[PDB]
């Protein structure tokens, strides 16, 4: 029975025209993202199920040295998933765009055990041509470098998504919003992406890195409408901002990230000049020491668009004077802008700075809700090989 | 000869 069951094999597996468009069709676009949230439990067999799947028939065709496939299969692999990508767009940007974080990962952390393998192992070299060992060894290696460029591809492609739909909510509910966006939302956007994270076994450093990078976004976008706005910057406007980014603080409080009060100096830096005292010269020295994040131009620009309110005394020309001659001999220093340029790319992939996740022998299982005829006789088949 | 790999259970 076994010579019948390793012939079915070959021909599923030789037919890369058919397992291509069942993949590409049924897997990678006809992919159903899970509910991303810990209502429901989710294990790895549920969130990296297609990686899983892709890493059988792979595995497969290199049992069967269908190099000739193999090939051809990934590289589309490759070119779907990141085509899925870039299409994301709306409500599922985050649960999606994570969910193939994960999968790249997981086909990432295979490849690279492969590879470990094939170089450590002495059977894989003692039991082929040199040009055959020759051969997959720069097949494998050259798949590690694609698949370590998609991760770092998709990351950016749905980091610099995430960006974009933040800048449409950041601005509007930290700088105008009082307690048409509200600073509910803009929490509630980043309690999807801390649940998807964690539904999703996404280890905590990409976690922090997201967020850490969206912080600073939030910090830079917001920072660069205040310092423009005038007949605006009054002490109850300072005083109502600092409770806006305090609820950002104790967000990232409660969702174990101690690095956010960093990432929001620019506007928490901003709250406290608004409301501190700026009457004599002697507070303007402490206010140069509490804004370290700030320079004297951007003091200069802050301080000369307070609102005074009705009652509230002017600031002394006396003070005004000082400033400006403070920026006098900074700028001379440097021998020059006022706003903050938002890092908008390219990032830094979080998953290429993590141990690649030890790969341990995968079960076999594929969703009963799924549709692939031929890559479900694939794995089936292996299931009663493995027993024999 | 082909390319095997011990990964499933």
């Amino acid at each position: 029975n076994a010579t019948q069951i390793n012939e079915e094999l070959y021909r599923l597996l030789e037919d890369t025209e058919i397992l291509n468009q069942e993949i590409t069709e049924g897997l990678l676009k006809g992919f159903e993202v899970p509910d991303a949230g810990v209502a429901i439990q989710l294990s790895k067999r549920d969130v990296v199920y297609p990686a899983r799947i892709l890493i059988i028939v792979l595995s497969e065709m290199w049992r069967f040295g269908l190099t000739k496939q193999s090939e051809s299969f990934l590289a589309q692999v490759l070119t779907t998933i990141q085509k899925v990508v870039t299409q994301l767009k709306g409500n599922d940007l985050i649960p999606s765009g994570v969910f193939w974080l994960a999968n790249v990962r997981e086909l990432y952390s295979f490849v690279v055990f492969a590879l470990n393998s094939i170089l450590t192992e002495e059977t894989f070299k003692n039991g082929m041509t040199d040009e055959e060992y020759k051969e997959y060894v720069s097949l494998v290696t050259e798949l590690k470098d694609d698949f370590e460029a998609l991760s770092y591809n998709i990351y950016n492609i749905w980091l610099k998504k995430l960006q974009k739909q933040l800048q449409k909510k950041a601005i509007n509910a930290v700088v105008i919003s009082e307690s048409e966006y509200t600073m509910d939302d803009i929490l509630t956007f980043f309690n999807s992406i801390y649940w998807c994270m964690k539904s999703f076994h996404i280890e905590n450093e990409v976690f922090h890195a997201v967020v850490t990078t969206l912080l600073n976004y939030v910090d830079a976008i917001c920072f660069n409408e205040l310092i423009m706005k005038r007949n605006f910057l009054s002490w109850k406007r300072g005083l109502q901002l600092n409770y806006n980014v305090t609820r950002l603080e104790e967000w990232c409080k409660t969702h174990g990230l101690t690095d956010g009060t960093e990432c929001l100096q620019h506007l928490i830096q901003t709250a406290k000049l608004l409301q501190v005292r700026k009457y004599t010269i002697e507070d303007i020295d402490i206010l140069r020491g509490i804004c370290y994040s700030l320079t004297p131009a951007q003091l200069q620009k802050l301080i000369s668009q307070y609102q005074v309110a009705d009652y509230e005394s002017p600031i002394p020309q006396e003070i005004l004077r000082y400033v400006a001659d403070i920026v006098k001999k900074e700028a001379a220093l440097s021998s020059s802008s006022i706003f903050i340029t938002p890092e908008t790319g390219p990032f830094t992939d979080p998953f290429s700075l993590i141990k690649t996740r030890k790969f341990d022998q995968v079960e076999a299982y594929i969703p009963a809700w799924l549709s692939l005829p031929s890559t479900k006789r694939i794995v089936d088949l292996v299931a009663q090989q493995v027993v024999q | 000869h082909g390319f095997h790999l011990d990964i499933l259970k």
